């Protein structure tokens, strides 16, 4: 019965990632005064199926790999970490209810840069390796403000339990006491997933992969995008939870996470790219000083207000 | 809002902890009889 | 004593002899050194969680942090070596024989 | 089999160190130390140290071995008998240890070691509404004042030292 | 102190907001009247068991029952 | 280097050694050694040449290996004792590992193999710190763990350090390697009297630090790093030849000088314990150290080697170097033997 | 060493309180108010004797006083109690805050038919006092006699005889 | 146990998808491709700045590792000491950032 629950987690993740590509092409279409795909399916609904069948029968690109083993392991690690970031997510009950789900997610997202690094070294191109080092340095840079913003917000939660974070937000959304942490969190998770305006992998690392494994990297990246929007929804926009009707919470956080994923799609059709030093300047000289200052404020603030949340 | 609600959550935590404290003598007595039961069983099987 | 301590100590000695018998690279040496630190983390952690000595639970974190900072120092040393010879080979570090 | 699981993880742990102590290449060495950190984290998780195991992921693997693989990928330009011989040597030493301690329920390499599963040494009580490990780590700020002072000073000096010795001036 | 502050708020407002939020975080718990209540709530949270005392004969302020009047009270926590 | 950063880094070196000296917990001992190494690394790389970077790499590898063996000894102590007091060790395996770790930190033979390298690679001031201040913290831990130090181990390390540091300096023309092999021999002398009377260990440590600081301060005053460059001193600064004469005659243990004081007292505490062979062999092996000290005095003070023409220019510039405590250390390292019973202040 | 002495299985037989944890937590505050005295006798015995074998009979009194707590619920207020512990039982963390009207019905029915008052916030965590007739353990740790300490230093401090006596130094 | 089953299921699904991606289009009998980059064959130039941002990450991540027990540390009874040491750790992280600033460490990746 638990295996059925794992399947009903991981298969709808793949389906929502498959149709997020259609929603991206449609929403970027209408924001660009054109349409997105509407020929291949009725209202374009068969475009990801056609595209997946297209990619899985395209010729393998057949690279000369430096290491065969890491060339195999980087999609494996990317997909495995893309799927295991969902199991502590409370919606309203997680698959794996654990005491440290927040720290688990921060750990399994910290492990995600090895896929980029192994895919960059396993290609024989030095240019792909330079791009992989830039992407790894970018991601590990913004993980710093992920960790500190996340700690500062969980000082109002009392624990690293993600299910406690719904109980925390039953009177107010947590964006109202923590909107500067929310906006720096939102831009930092936008910079985690190599997403525009932080997509320097498309601006002039896994270009030596064939269409199959490049599609697997692509779907792991969109699983991370949907997951970080769901995690931002649970973290700052906590919905009402009636324990006798859990589908109220499920419909509500689904609507909020869809709006937040569309907000990623709406950012990428609005801004030009940063130069690499410009988002390094954005992290180390703008986001991190305010993040440390708000970390001091959210340490000292439940003590000066007598609003220290419960441990349990 | 977080001030009012975390104060209410602390009072609810103290209520749950005093429910636990009111239950701890009975659970301690049952735990003592549990471990003495298991040690007597291990003792008799060691003797045989 | 307990059987898992055997394997954690033997892992420490394996990474010791790896750190005490270089092949060519300084990076492989630092990998063996941090394997030694990892085995110390696991062993101190299993002791402190075993005996329920509560205050020492902050001990391995400290044992992480300092030593991880130590690793950073070694990596920078390696980079200065690699800013002289082009490799991190330990056989290039023999200017001090005379 | 399942009552020995930490032991089994620990065997993988020893195998993982022979994955890089033989030193095949520093990138395969990095991969072996990553797998070793994962299984040793699992060992930490199975005594109840969840926070310490997630420090092994977040700080040791996701923090530091990232930097090892990063620095290594900026060297060793991309394209043994002693490596495979030392690897099978360490593997056969470890499985001889396994076979001895499983056929005798007692072994002595340097210390005496029991051969039963390490589930036996545990405690039979509860810790209430706290993890003792979590509260001992929370004690770093109230009881651990001098430790926080010297650790933060060493990290500040570490930043200063890294900036001094990498400048070249 | 006046032109310098407007100058740094014109050039580098992120740093001014940083040092302002950090300065409030430093000074404001020493000036807040609710800082004492944080202490009083954290010491009133019963993680352990209140192990009772042997009544030797002279303890006038220790109760015999939890609902007795003497002892520590938390009416300040209910009311606030 | 920025002088503020230099002051903060030297205070962090001193802070790590003080944290080793004043702490009662083993984790704080390990933290003091980590802080001390982490802060002394830029003092070695002060002049930024590949010899300093190589020396810092070798120093990092040896001290990191010693710190890992130290933490393993501490962890085995927590196994077999359940506690963390900096006192005797409750396992001979942890005692052996901690004695090995501290021998690696001191550079005692056969872990001596980093001391003549690193001291050659680094400047004279950083070598002064390495050979005087960096001997304080492991000798403090050896002072506090001596009820559990194995006798044959510490005496093997001691005689092996004395013999190897004696035969090291006979082949040496570089002054920093001469001071390094002198360091290995004198650390053997310090740890040999350790389990018998650690007050004489402290006396030997203080007199050795005074004499080594005198010799490095003379080397920095004359800007000489080789024997043949030290031989130019009589034509430039004739008083400095007299100072290196009396200090090197002191370091060989020649009476009536103060460097005779420790080793004699060491013999004075080893014939009480019915060890007669061992201080005799140690005293006879110290004649090797005295032989290359005599070689340096022949090259510098007792003869006049030929100088060059450009020395005539340096006659017109007096020494603008801050020769800190050089008269004080020169007097204390030579004329202190009539104050031999002052050693009771170290009890 | 010696043989450990365990009680027989007849000494451990008692009518077990076979109710679930939600039944315990729903009835918790009235159990802590009404079954105060033998519970605190037992826990004082348990922290003073430091040995459960010396604390069995008092524990039986606990297991005697708990059941009379529940029968007296079952004789008068079984239906509001059942409605209350069912709603407590539904929750995963067993929240009191989800179940306030059932608690109100149960407390109203207990206060009417049995006169029991629920403890206020802060009362069941008070450190109370217990009047016992059992003696205080003079050696609860079974500790033996400590070793006698080393003799102190005392008396006036005279100077050293003939100075330091170091080979020839007359002072 | 449920978590180990979940991790094994996710790894097995990922390995199955990777095997299908690496072996289903291999059955295409298309053609043998004869003679299968901005830099031609030059060595990779070492960038000091990439290593600097990686070590700065590592050190600030260690300071984060010190900061991680704070939601549990706010529950203490010694709150003045706890608040002082928490503000001191975040202040030492800020002093590390300010020293990284003013000695030109955050340059060309600012
Ligand atoms: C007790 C422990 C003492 C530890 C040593 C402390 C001092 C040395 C360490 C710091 C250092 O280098 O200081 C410079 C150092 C001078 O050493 P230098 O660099 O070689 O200078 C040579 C000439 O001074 C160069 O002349 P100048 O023109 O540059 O300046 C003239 C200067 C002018 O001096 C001043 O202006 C100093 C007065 C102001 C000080 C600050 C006040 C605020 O005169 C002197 O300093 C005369 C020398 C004084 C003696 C130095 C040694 C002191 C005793 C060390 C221990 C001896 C133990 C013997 C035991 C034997 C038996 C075992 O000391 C001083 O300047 C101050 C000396 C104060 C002595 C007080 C003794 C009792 C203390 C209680
Ligand atoms: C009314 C209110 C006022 C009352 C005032 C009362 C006093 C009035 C007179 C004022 C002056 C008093 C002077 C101190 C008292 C007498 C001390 C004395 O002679 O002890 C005899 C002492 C033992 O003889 P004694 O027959 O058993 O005792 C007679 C008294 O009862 C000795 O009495 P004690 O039993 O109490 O003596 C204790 C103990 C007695 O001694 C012992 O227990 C034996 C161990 C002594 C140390 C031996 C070390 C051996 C290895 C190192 C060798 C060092 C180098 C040798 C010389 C090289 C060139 C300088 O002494 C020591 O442990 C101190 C160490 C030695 C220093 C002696 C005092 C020197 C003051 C002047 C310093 C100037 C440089 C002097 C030479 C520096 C080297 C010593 O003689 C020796 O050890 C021979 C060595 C030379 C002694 C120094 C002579 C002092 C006068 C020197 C003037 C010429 C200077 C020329 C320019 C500078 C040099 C080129
Ligand atoms: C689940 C997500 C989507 C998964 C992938 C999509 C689902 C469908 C998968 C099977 C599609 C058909 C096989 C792959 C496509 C083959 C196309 C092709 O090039 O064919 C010519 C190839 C080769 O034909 P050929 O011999 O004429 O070679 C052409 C090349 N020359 C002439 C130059 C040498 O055909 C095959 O390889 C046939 C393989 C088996 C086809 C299916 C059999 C029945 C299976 C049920
Ligand atoms: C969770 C739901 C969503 C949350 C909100 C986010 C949605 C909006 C997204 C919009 C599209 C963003 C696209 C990417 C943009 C990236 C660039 C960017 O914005 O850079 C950030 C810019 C960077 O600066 P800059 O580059 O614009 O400015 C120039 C900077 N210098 C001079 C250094 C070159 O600003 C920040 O870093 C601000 C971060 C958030 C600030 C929060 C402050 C809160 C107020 C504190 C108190 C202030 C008063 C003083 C104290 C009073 C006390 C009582
Ligand atoms: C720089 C120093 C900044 C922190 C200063 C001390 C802050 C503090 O509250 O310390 C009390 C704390 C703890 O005191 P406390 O008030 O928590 O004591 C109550 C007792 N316990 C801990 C059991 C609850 O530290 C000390 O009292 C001693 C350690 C620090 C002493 C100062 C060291 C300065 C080093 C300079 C070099
Ligand atoms: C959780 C919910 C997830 C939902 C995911 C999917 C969303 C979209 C679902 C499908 C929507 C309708 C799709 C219709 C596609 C077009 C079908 C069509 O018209 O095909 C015509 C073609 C030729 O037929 P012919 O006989 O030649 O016609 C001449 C007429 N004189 O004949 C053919 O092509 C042959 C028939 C092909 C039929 C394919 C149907 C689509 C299958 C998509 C996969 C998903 C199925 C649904 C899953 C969820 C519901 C259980
Ligand atoms: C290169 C190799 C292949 C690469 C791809 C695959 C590997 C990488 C991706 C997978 C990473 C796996 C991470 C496994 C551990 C994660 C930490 C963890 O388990 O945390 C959750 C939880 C802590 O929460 P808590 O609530 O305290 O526990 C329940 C008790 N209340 O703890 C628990 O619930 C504990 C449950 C029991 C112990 C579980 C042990 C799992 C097995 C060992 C680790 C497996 C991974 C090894 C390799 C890692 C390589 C990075
Ligand atoms: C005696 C103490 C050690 C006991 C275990 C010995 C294991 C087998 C290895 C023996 C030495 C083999 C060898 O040739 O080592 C040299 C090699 C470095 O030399 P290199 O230049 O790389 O290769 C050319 C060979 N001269 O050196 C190495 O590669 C050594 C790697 C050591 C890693 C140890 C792995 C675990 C061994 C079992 C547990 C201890
Ligand atoms: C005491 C409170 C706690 C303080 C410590 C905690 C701080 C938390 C935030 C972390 C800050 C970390 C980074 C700090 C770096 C400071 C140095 C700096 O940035 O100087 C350079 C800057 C000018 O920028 P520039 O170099 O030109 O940059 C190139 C792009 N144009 O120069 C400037 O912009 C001038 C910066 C200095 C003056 C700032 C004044 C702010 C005053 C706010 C109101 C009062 C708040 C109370 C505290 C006052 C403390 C001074
Ligand atoms: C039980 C025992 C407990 C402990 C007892 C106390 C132990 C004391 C250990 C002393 C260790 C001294 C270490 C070296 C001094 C520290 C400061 C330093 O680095 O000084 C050197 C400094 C560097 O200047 P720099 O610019 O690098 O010069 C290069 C040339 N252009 O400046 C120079 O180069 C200037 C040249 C002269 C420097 C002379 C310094 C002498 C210091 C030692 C004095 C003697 C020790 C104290 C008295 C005895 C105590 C035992
Ligand atoms: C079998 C489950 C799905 C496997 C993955 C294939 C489908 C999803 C990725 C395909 C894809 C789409 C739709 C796509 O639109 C796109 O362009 C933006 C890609 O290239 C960057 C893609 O890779």
């Amino acid at each position: 019965m638990f295996m059925i629950n794992v399947l009903t987690l991981i298969i709808p993740i793949l389906l929502a990632v498959a149709f997020l590509t259609l929603v991206e092409r449609k929403v970027l279409g209408y924001m660009q005064f054109r349409k997105g795909p509407n020929v291949v399916g009725p209202y374009g609904l068969l475009q990801p199926i056609a595209d997946a069948i297209k990619l899985f029968i395209k010729e393998p690109l057949r690279p000369a790999t430096s290491s065969i083993s890491m060339f195999i392991l980087a999609p494996i690690l990317a997909l495995t970490l893309a799927l295991t970031m969902w199991i502590p997510l409370p919606m309203p009950y997680p698959l794996i209810n654990m005491n440290l789900g927040v720290l688990f997610m921060l750990a399994m997202s910290s492990l995600a840069v090895y896929s980029i690094l192994w895919s960059g070294w396993a290609s024989n191109s030095k240019y792909a390796l330079i791009g992989a080092l830039r992407a790894v340095a970018q991601t590990i840079s913004y993980e710093v403000t992920l960790a500190i913003i996340l700690l500062s917000v969980l000082l109002m939660n009392g624990s690293f339990t993600l299910s406690t974070l719904i109980i925390t937000q039953e009177q107010v959304w947590l964006i109202f006491p923590a909107w500067p942490l929310a906006m720096m969190w939102f831009i930092s998770t936008l910079a985690e997933t190599n997403r525009a305006p932080f997509d320097l992998t498309e601006g002039e690392f896994n270009v030596e992969y064939a269409a199959g494994p490049f599609a697997l990297f692509f779907m792991a990246e969109y699983a991370n995008i949907i997951m970080m929007n769901i995690f931002t929804t649970t973290l700052f926009l906590g919905a009402f939870h009636n324990p006798y009707m859990p589908e109220l919470y499920t419909i509500n956080f689904t609507i909020k996470s869809l709006l937040l994923s569309i907000t990623f799609l709406w950012i990428r059709a609005s801004y030009p790219r940063f130069r690499y030093d410009q988002l390094m300047h954005l992290l180390w000289k703008n986001f991190l000083p305010l993040t440390l200052a708000l970390c001091m404020w959210h340490v000292s603030l439940p003590i000066l207000l007598s609003s220290i949340p419960p441990q349990t | 809002s977080m001030m009012r609600w975390n104060r209410e959550r602390r009072r609810l935590q103290i209520e749950d902890f005093e429910a636990r404290i009111a239950l701890m003598p009975l659970l301690q007595a049952e735990k003592d009889r549990r471990v003495l039961q298991m040690l007597r069983e291990n003792l008799e099987e060691e003797a045989t | 004593m307990s059987l898992v301590y055997m394997n954690i100590m033997m892992a420490f000695t394996v990474s010791l002899t790896g750190l005490l018998m270089y092949r060519s690279h300084l990076m492989s040496s630092l990998l063996c050194l941090e394997g030694m630190m990892l085995s110390l983390f696991i062993l101190a952690t299993l002791m402190i969680l075993n005996s329920h000595f509560t205050l020492a639970s902050m001990m391995p974190i400290i044992l992480l942090v300092f030593a991880a900072c130590e690793a950073a120092l070694g990596l920078s040393l390696l980079v200065m070596v690699s800013n002289t010879y082009g490799t991190d080979y330990v056989q290039n570090l023999n200017l001090l024989q005379c | 089999m399942m009552t020995y699981i930490v032991f089994i993880l620990s065997i993988i742990f020893v195998m993982g160190f022979v994955g890089f102590s033989s030193k095949p290449s520093p990138i395969y060495g990095g991969l072996g130390l990553i797998v070793s950190g994962g299984v040793g984290c699992g060992i930490v998780l199975n005594f109840g140290g969840s926070f310490l195991g997630l420090m092994v992921f977040l700080i040791y693997l996701g923090g530091m071995m990232v930097v090892f693989g990063y620095t290594t990928a900026m060297a060793t330009e991309q394209y043994n008998k002693v490596v495979l011989g030392t690897f099978i040597t360490g593997l056969l030493m470890e499985f001889l240890m396994v076979y001895y301690v499983l056929k005798d329920k007692e072994v002595e390499i340097v210390f005496k070691f029991n051969g039963m599963g390490d589930w036996v040494i545990y405690d039979t009580g509860d810790s209430g509404f706290f993890s003792e490990e979590a509260m001992g780590i929370a004690a770093l700020y109230s009881y651990g004042t001098w430790l926080v002072i010297v650790t933060g000073w060493s990290l500040l000096i570490g930043v200063v030292v890294i900036m001094e010795i990498t400048r070249g001036n | 102190v006046a032109a310098f502050l407007k100058n740094v708020w014109a050039k580098e407002p992120v740093l001014v907001a940083s040092f302002a939020i950090a300065g409030l975080a430093v000074i404001l718990p020493t000036l807040s009247p609710y800082t004492k209540y944080s202490l009083m709530i954290n010491r009133a949270t019963p993680y352990n068991y209140p192990v009772p005392l042997r009544d030797d004969g002279n303890m006038p302020d220790v109760p015999s029952h939890p609902q007795d009047p003497q002892g520590p009270s938390l009416e300040w926590l209910k009311r606030l | 280097m920025n002088p503020i950063i230099l002051i903060i880094i030297l205070m962090t070196v001193m802070l790590g050694t003080i944290i080793v000296m004043i702490s009662t917990h083993w984790l704080l001992i390990w933290i003091g050694f980590e802080m001390n190494m982490l802060a002394i690394i830029p003092i070695m790389m002060k002049k930024h040449n590949p010899r300093a970077t190589e020396a810092s790499t070798k120093y990092f590898l040896t001290q990191s290996t010693a710190s890992m063996l130290l933490m393993m000894a501490i962890i085995i102590n927590l196994m077999f004792s359940g506690q963390w007091t900096v006192m005797k060790l409750f396992n001979p395996m942890a005692s052996m590992l901690m004695t090995m770790a501290l021998a690696m930190k001191l550079g005692m033979a056969p872990f001596h193999f980093w001391v003549p390298e690193v001291t050659q690679g680094i400047p004279l001031s950083s070598g002064l710190i390495l050979l005087t201040w960096q001997k304080l913290a492991p000798m403090s831990v050896l002072y506090q763990i001596l009820p559990s130090i194995n006798l044959d181990l510490i005496l093997t390390l001691s005689i092996l350090s004395i013999t190897i540091g004696g035969w090291g300096g006979l082949n040496q023309t570089q002054l920093r390697k001469i001071m390094a092999y002198s360091s290995i021999a004198h650390m053997g002398w310090m740890t040999a009297v350790l389990l018998y009377n650690p007050t004489m260990t402290l006396l030997n440590l203080i007199i050795y630090i005074i004499m080594t600081s005198t010799m490095f301060t003379l080397f920095m005053a004359n800007s000489t790093t080789t024997t043949l460059s030290l031989s130019h001193t009589w034509n430039k600064a004739p008083i400095m030849t007299i100072l290196v004469l009396i200090t090197l005659l002191s370091m060989g243990g020649l009476p009536p000088l103060s460097g005779f004081m420790p080793k004699w007292m060491i013999i004075q505490e080893m014939t009480k314990n019915d060890s007669i062979i061992l201080p005799t062999l140690m005293a006879i092996t110290a004649l090797l150290n005295l032989y290359f000290y005599m070689r340096l005095t022949y090259s510098t003070a007792l003869t006049m080697f030929p100088s060059t023409n450009n020395m005539k220019m340096k006659w017109q510039f007096p020494t603008t170097k801050r020769m800190t405590l050089l008269p004080t250390m020169t007097v204390l390292s030579t004329m202190l033997l009539p104050l031999t019973p002052i050693l009771s202040i170290l009890e | 060493p010696g043989i450990v002495e365990l009680p027989s299985l007849e000494d451990l037989k008692v009518q077990e309180v076979k109710v679930s944890s939600s039944v315990l937590k729903a009835a918790a505050h009235h159990y802590g108010a009404q079954c105060d005295k033998p519970n605190k006798e037992f826990m004082l015995c348990r922290w003073e004797e430091k040995d459960p074998r010396r604390c069995l009979e008092e524990g039986k009194l606990v297991n005697q006083c708990a059941l009379e707590f529940f029968r007296q619920i079952k004789r008068h207020c079984a239906e509001p109690f059942t409605e209350y512990w069912t709603c407590i039982d539904y929750s995963g963390l067993q929240l009191f805050r989800r179940c306030r009207k059932e608690q109100a019905q149960f407390d109203k029915c207990v206060l009417d038919k049995l006169g029991w008052v629920r403890p206020d916030l802060g009362e069941l965590s008070k450190v109370t006092k217990v009047k016992t007739d059992r003696p205080l353990p003079e050696n609860p740790y079974h500790s033996r006699a400590r070793p006698e300490p080393n003799p102190e230093v005392e008396g006036d401090l005279k100077p050293a005889r003939h100075g330091s006596r170091l080979f020839f130094w007359t002072m | 146990m449920n978590l180990m089953i979940t991790l094994l299921t996710n790894f097995t699904l990922a390995t199955l998808l990777v095997t299908i991606a690496f072996w289903l289009p291999q059955l295409n009998v298309y053609s043998e491709k004869t003679s299968p980059d901005p830099m031609g064959s030059a060595r990779l130039p070492f960038s000091m700045k990439f290593f600097l941002v990686a070590i700065t990450f590592l050190l600030f991540d260690l300071e984060i590792a010190l900061l991680l027990p704070l939601p549990w540390a706010s529950q203490t009874t010694n709150l003045n000491t706890m608040l002082t040491m928490a503000l001191l750790l975040i202040f030492l992280l800020a002093v590390s950032l300010a020293y990284e600033w003013t000695q030109k460490g955050l340059e060309w990746t600012e």
